[PDB]
Formats: C-alpha cells, structure tokens, sequence
C-alpha cells in the first residue's frame, strides 16, 4: 500500500531524474554487477546444494510454533492471514537454505534462519500504523513490585515481616533505602 | 458462667493488626463505616462463638482476636 508520502516523492523521484542525469542508480558507495556475470555467480551458488544444520532446528521448529499460535489469535482478527500453514514452515526452511547459498557454505547460520523470519514478518504488518512503543523501561520501583508479584506467585501473602523481600532486593541490588520507600507507598497504595 | 464485668480478672486484646487489614480492604473498595463496623463485628462474634464453644457456656487468662478471625470474617 502505497502511503503517500513526502521525502519518498522528494528521494525517489529526484533519483529517478538523476538516473535521467547520470544512468547509474548506484551511487557514491555502490556496487552494481553486470547481470551476465551476475548471472553467472548466481548459477554458481544454484550448483552447491548445502545442508540444514541440526542446531538451528528447534529455534526453526519454535518460529514456527509461535507463528501459528497468533495465527490463531487473528484469524478474524485485523492481519487476516488465516492460519499459517506447514507450508510457512517449509518455505522458511527453503528460505533459510538459499541464504545459505548465498553464504556459498553448506550449514546454515542461525543469523540466516533469523534473516529468513526477518523477511517473513517484514511481509506482515506492513498494512498500517507501522510503529510500536515501550514503557518498561524506568522500573526504578515497578521492578521491586514484579520481583514482589513473583514472590505473590510463590505464596501469596502481604505480611508484615519482610526477610526474603530484603534478600532478594539485595541480590537485585536496588538499594534499602528505595526499597523502603516503595514499601511505604505501596502500604499506603493499600497492598 | 462466662459472665464478664468490665473468677479471675482476665484482659483482652484486640490486635490492631487485623483493624488494619480491615481497614485497608474497606477503603479498598469502598471505604464505609457501614461495612468495616460490620465486618469488625463478625469477627468478633465469631472469635467469641468459638471461645464459647472451647468452654460451653450456654445461653441463660487473656484473649484476643487474632488475623485469621478477621480474616474469615473479610473474606
């Protein structure tokens, strides 16, 4: 979907006429290969036929898993991509395996299945908003409150003695001084 | 009996431990004089239904009321 945008009509179409003006897009660091000797490296590489390598396996396997969980989450949901197939899997391996052509090796690099799921998911989102954000990372006292919802987990209890809250901050290595602090808003924050 | 006169001269504690937790749950939510009287009530009787119970006085050395009574009582 093309957004229409300023600095794209400004870049693309000064470079196309510049293109116009000097007939190599490449510019001060570039370089461009002839496509016959292009070609030429290019059947190279199709002649190797290299290998899956056996550790990138269950991080392979475990893409896949999350990329069909939220498939689920979002079938009817905006990204309507419905339900991610084996097929994905497959391809992405297939995927992973060219770019190991490309590195002209036979073991495919953990870097390169991540570069396959780069393009993958490149593919998606690339509908609208095109953003996202983060929050977390002040955590100066939020971080003692989730050390402490973990410990809430554990058992569960706002007592009134704290000992393994304190060790754990020291181990954290937040101070006492900010841990009683906090203890003290959260107290009046009633927990 | 267990008659009691503001034979022994006994004392009770009412741990401000279990009013504090009350206190907080109350003001939690809704923070009612209503609701926290009540609640402070319930488990009072409660404590006291059990220490008749311990003894069986019927109807014609120190206590308390510990946070497990409030506790029940809230919860």
């Amino acid at each position: 979907l093309d957004i229409p945008s300023r600095d794209d009509d400004e870049k693309l179409a000064e470079h196309v006429t510049y293109v116009h003006m000097h007939n190599k897009q490449p510019d001060l660091d570039f370089t461009p290969v002839e496509p016959s000797k292009m070609r030429e490296y290019i059947a190279y590489a199709k002649t190797k036929r290299p290998v899956m390598s056996e550790a990138v396996n269950d991080y392979v396997v475990q893409a896949y898993i999350r990329l069909r969980q939220d498939s689920k989450r979002e079938m009817d949901s905006k990204f309507s991509f419905g339900q991610a197939t084996p097929r994905t899997l497959l391809g992405i391996i297939r995927l992973s395996q060219a770019l190991a052509k490309l590195r002209l090796a036979d073991m495919v690099d953990i870097d390169d299945v991540e570069e396959a799921l780069r393009l993958v998911r490149v593919s998606k989102e690339s509908l609208y908003q095109e953003t996202n954000k983060s929050k977390e990372d002040e955590s100066p006292t939020t971080k003692i409150f989730t050390i402490i919802k973990k410990m809430l987990q554990e058992t569960g209890k706002n007592t009134l003695s704290y000992e393994n809250i304190v060790k754990t901050v020291r181990l954290r290595g937040f101070t006492m001084l900010q841990l009683s602090n906090c203890i003290q808003e959260y107290s009046y924050l009633n927990v | 009996t267990g008659n009691a006169i503001l034979v022994r001269k006994v004392r009770l504690r009412m741990s401000a431990d279990a009013i504090e937790i009350a206190s907080r749950k109350v003001a939690s939510v809704s923070g009612d004089a209503r609701r926290a009287l009540k609640v402070c009530k319930r488990a009072a009787e409660i404590a006291e239904k059990h220490y008749m119970a311990k003894h069986g006085y019927g109807y014609d050395g120190v206590q308390t009321v510990h946070i497990t009574h409030v506790m029940k009582a809230l919860n």
